[PDB]
């Protein structure tokens, strides 16, 4: 099944350089990344913060391998990382995005 | 290390709320400039209440208004997105609707800008 | 409940023709686009590339015409479509959304 | 378990005037926004507007007080609010949005 | 809806000559403007008397210098009226001589000037 | 007949200070920029001590920043030497660490500076 | 109050479609522009189809040309915005493919352009 | 010779009141600019009434927007009053509300501007 | 692929004549730009004869008026020869007096300029 | 009934500044300024001099008060101060005119 | 065989214009024209003069139609005409030479 | 197309990988360029290891240098992601730390810029 | 005295070839400069086939890139002869096909360039 | 952190040599820049001796050209310095008589300049 | 205090008469400049008649010719002013026709204007 | 109608090679400017011979000055023609080597340049 | 070698005082602008004493008014550098009080300054 991994990055180059690992190590079929701004409390007061979300897309069976090199990788000590669940996906979509990661690319 | 003179009235901030006020300005100015070495110099000018007048009007004690003075070359982006910072981040450390707050950036070459004696 | 179908194409002009083609034929409620950068497996090498991201809201009866008529606009061939489920809307903006795709047409 | 709260703002300001005032309140744990451009239909015709989402992230516990603090800061009468649910979140990131909003804030 | 910084000595206007003083300079903005809506802001920023020194002479408390910050993009014909008129009439609202005004303009774009928060 | 606007913490500078520091302030114009006669302003602006913020951190009553206001036109070399003068002279004048002392330059086109109510 | 010279064949719009070619492109210079008041000017100039030719080629009555006559000092992410939206907006409330659609903008100084007398 | 491009409805202006309104475009052309031999283009574009969208709204047949393309170079004073003279001049030879005038200029380098051939 | 309004009056060109002048300035667009691909727009504008004057006088149907639309970059020689040959080839291409032919050129910012919806 | 007094100065502030204390005053009730080029002997030769003229309105009985007072104000030694009479006036603007200045 | 006239005109416009005459009359195959600069004798003085000259490529039968037309169209009173002979003209060029001035043409 | 000068060390990288560093080149230039079709030149400047110094510090063979010379006219906004996705894909193709990566871009008239002969 | 940088394959060139492309270059230089005496720099830069990538693909040794570094102020119509000249005259004197040559010409203060020492 | 392509023949530069030029080069580079650390990047690039030519004339191993790339925005004194000191301290340090030494400084806007992947 | 070279045909002006032209260019220059010393330099240049032509056409020895040299930085109102009073004042001052008089006015940077040895 | 200052030793020329050079002078500002009427300047300043040094050494008679005034806005092209007609029709005209002519054009705005009274 | 007009008095100076001022002139050329070559003119224009004026004061044979005209580019401190010396040296070598001496500079593009015929 797909699955949607969602973490931020304090810049561009930062994002694209472990969403291009992930790919590099097949642990990923794809990512979408964007530009944002942030806030959160920080020692003792609000910061606020430019940053670059991502959403990593691929299959339920790489989550795992996902967020331990995801958190190895990651600039920050603390990342944020979570998973959305996808109801639906177009099925030609799917096979190309299990291909991706399959088996056969190891 | 710019400088943001805040106008204010006397007995609007208390020491506190100015430490505040004056953590969001620089806050403000280390996240979008990019500093990372925090020198930018927040400089309070309090006048009694009644000296602000808008359109006419006298005011009270609420209004802020914030002149900054900058090194010249920052992008378009960088100063919109510093001064919405400045306004949003004044009005939740100092409990102050929005609307009283003004922000005006003013630009010169950074050869005529001199910090700590230029030492 | 609300469906969030989200999708990714070349360019603006793209995302903005589909999403109000979508809207003027009343499949989708709203749609919102934001710009992207994104990378992929293509051709033997992983590809980066600048694209558009959209959300389209709508309700679970529409999900299926919703595919149909997306698939048969997408300048892609195998495009991303997958849909978010969502736990919980506030009610009087699900009463918009549905009034925006009820069957008295407007 | 963590949850997101969608909404979407005007302009920018609007946007982190109220995401502050929430994390001002304890009421979420941080908030990501980034430029959207939308589309929708309003008094008889289809309407783009350019505008800023905001997703809130915040404990399941929160929720209910959330929605009601958006609902009477949001500038539109009838604002886009809804919750997305997470299949799996990082133990330790949890662990400090957990902290963000906890009790001895108060 | 710029802001004039006018620069005085205290207790040299009672609370109704600085009325006086703030109507004159705001009348004068909105005839040289094209505001309709008046919305200029004039800020009263008072000094005990003999802190202004003149070619090194220390003065009392006559001296008022009006320091304006504008969007640029103004013509000079309208700039030297609004200046010229700005002299005049704080020179009778204030019964002053109008040898002791002194009046700067500093001209910044507009995007980086924001007034009641941008809202 | 530029204007030096000079922020202070109040009882910083006695009378006689402020003298000194103005005369060396007035001194520095005149020496650089070749003018004739003296009539440059020095004005002073006090604020109580702990209003001057730097990197966030509160500030006691030794910090001086002196904005300039000149014309424009003059040369990158004439303007380095005139702060470099303003520091040198009022850091003896007024007895403090050349590394409080802040001084920026703003330029305006010489038509709308007017001294002296223009007459 | 921008003008936007809409070059089409006669009877390709109806009356109806007119107007809601009109409304889409008032909408987004309303949507882009900020403007409060909405003082567009759509203005339909009909020719009898045939009179366009593309690469020398004869056309039908398919072909849209919209020339948009705007004040300068507009960004240019913000005309980009714009002319896409005038695109896709056009190309729904039309029904016309967008490759028909073609979007030029001139642009001139404010003070030259004077919509409703200028009264 | 610069030409002036008049968008107008059909059948608002009978052939007398096109010369009219030429005469009039001619005699300001001429009196503003220094041409001393008139010879500037009125090009009347004719459009069914309803053809004019103001801000959504359809318009019957009563206004008038004049294009004038110009050759660069002329100040803004002249422009100003050629702009004016056009409006009161067209008001009066059309028998029409000046509110209905709407005066775009643009500008172009005289080298790209060839009239009668260039002969 | 710029875009040539061409403003004559009906019946002047037949539809044979209108294919020959839209040759004529097409070919001469490829020839002095090296596009390489014809895309290139002619839009006709037809009025009734009458609606033209020259120097307040009345025209005949014979008067043509070439308004290029271009992306600004390019030279003022490629201008002034492409200009030259619309002019001669129309003139042959028409059968008309090379002296009734106009040609005035605008350009703007290529970003500005959208063909075929951009696609 | 209404009467017109002219006179020429220096600059506009000048101008300005003597209109807005007549007008303070309650001796005029309106001034029209106007920038002019002038010529007139001086120091035994024609002299050139771009001034600021200005018309001042009020009523008949004010004329004393507004020349001296005028003539208080005026930078000039010899300054030009006339009056000239009006033959016809609309009433609405005569009632607004004696209102003005009382 | 193949003649050249020469002729000599007080701008682009005028060369051209009459060149392009020539061609749609079928008079000449060809011009080619050149910028130059020249002078001679006028009202006592040597005059110089910016001009463009033309090389109009035709049959030898067409010369005395061309030399007349020419000369009613030109601009000056006494233009400048001669011709030079060719004495060798590539085979294939010749032929796309002849066809141009045609009689099926008329 | 552009000419990316890469200055590597001799042996640093095998042809496949200089296969892969220049594709990922290529790919950027296609990606953020708008051109059709690949035509980018990418250029190795192989030197013996210890010919970069670095502060002064000799290196190894693990630092890469990329000069782009590029046509004027691209965004700021173009420019940046073009290097960052530069440093990004040759930092996997070359199996090398980004910090080891420099990227220069200098910018010419694109007049003066000819490639492929200019045919 | 400008300076080329010729960048060429490893065994593309003999002695012989590098001398006649050499002073191709140069007198080309000569010859559209007006440069008195030869004092042109010639740098060739060799490497190993297989280093040159054009759209992705791998070339041979039969690609020559020049880099030339002009001083400011030469006419675009001179560096366009000078670059035209050099591939002429390179694609004769190095048997090589034109489309083979790319040409780039970098232009800089001629303060910033120093040759012979300055001496 | 600018980098220096230092252009040398192969074998004129033993490994010492090379540091003592390459630090020569960036003391300089220290000394009239104002930064902090050392960050400047010196690349030797080695060619066969041969391979320059001057005035059309084959050199021997002698000749270097520096190929300095900086950020744009500093004054031409202190490049004419900081060149003449390069020259200076690369004829003690490679032990060459400076008439063998050309430098030529190129600048870009420091936006586009990336050193140390930009982290 | 800048010059005006006065080219007139000798015996043409008496001793008086070069007096009174020379006090009236003088008397303007003071009026339309705020110099308030009078230091204006008035230099005649004496030919003999016949000296110059018009068109070709030899003249007597009416003709006045004015080069006035000046400051750069005037506006165009005043030195619009400056030039018809000269031609006014000349004309009475030497009892001569207007016609007879040219002026050109060039403007230099102060700073290479040295009058009276810059003592 | 520029001025031509032409500085020549007396005697050199008679009163019909005055004429000849004056018509040489005014044909060719006719010729290369395309005014319809020759109202062009030659101004002859005669000094004795032996006024003229060139390089420190005195000349005798026989050199020629031509200071052209002129209007600004031509093209380099333009002027260099003219300057090339003026040196070859002047040298015959005066029967004198080339290498004796020396030609400066200084341009000015053409509103600051009033012939024949600007009447 | 740009040209120096010399104005001066009828009788003041003597064939060897000419000589040693041109020296003068021509020496500080030389010294300021590096040429190497003397090639600059200096030319003599000498008028009656009482032909110059200050201040509307006839003089008599006193005043030395210098016009040179130079190539533009130089900067502004050679260019003060050479005034400088102009005066001292003239002084010297005419036994001149430097208060008699005026200097002022005008320039020129190089394409418009012609000496020696351009051969």
């Amino acid at each position: 099944s797909l699955i949607l991994v969602y973490s931020t990055f304090p810049n561009l180059l930062e994002a694209k350089l472990i969403g291009l690992k992930l790919l590099k190590k097949r642990l990923i079929a794809c990512f979408n990344a964007f530009e944002i701004t942030s806030a959160y409390w920080e020692k003792g007061r609000i910061r606020t913060r430019r940053e670059w979300a991502a959403i990593f897309k691929t299959t339920e069976e790489k989550e795992k391998e996902l967020y331990e090199e995801l958190r190895k990788l990651h600039p920050y000590e603390t990342p944020a990382i979570f998973t959305l669940k996808v109801e639906n996906v177009l099925t030609e979509y799917m096979n190309w995005l299990r291909e991706s990661v399959g088996s056969h690319h190891h | 290390a710019m400088v943001y003179m805040v106008y204010v009235s006397q007995d609007r901030l208390t020491p506190s709320a100015k430490h505040a006020v004056a953590q969001a300005i620089t806050d403000a100015h280390l996240t979008h400039t990019g500093e990372e070495h925090s020198l930018a110099q927040v400089n309070f000018q309090e006048q009694p209440a009644g000296n602000v007048f808008l359109g006419g009007v006298q005011q009270g004690g609420d209004t802020i208004f914030v002149h900054g003075l900058h090194r010249e070359g920052r992008s378009d982006e960088l100063k919109q997105r510093l001064i919405t910072d400045i306004i949003a981040k004044v009005s939740i450390a100092a409990d102050i609707d929005p609307k009283h707050i003004w922000v005006y950036f003013g630009e010169m070459p950074a050869s005529q800008m001199v910090e700590y004696g230029g030492l």
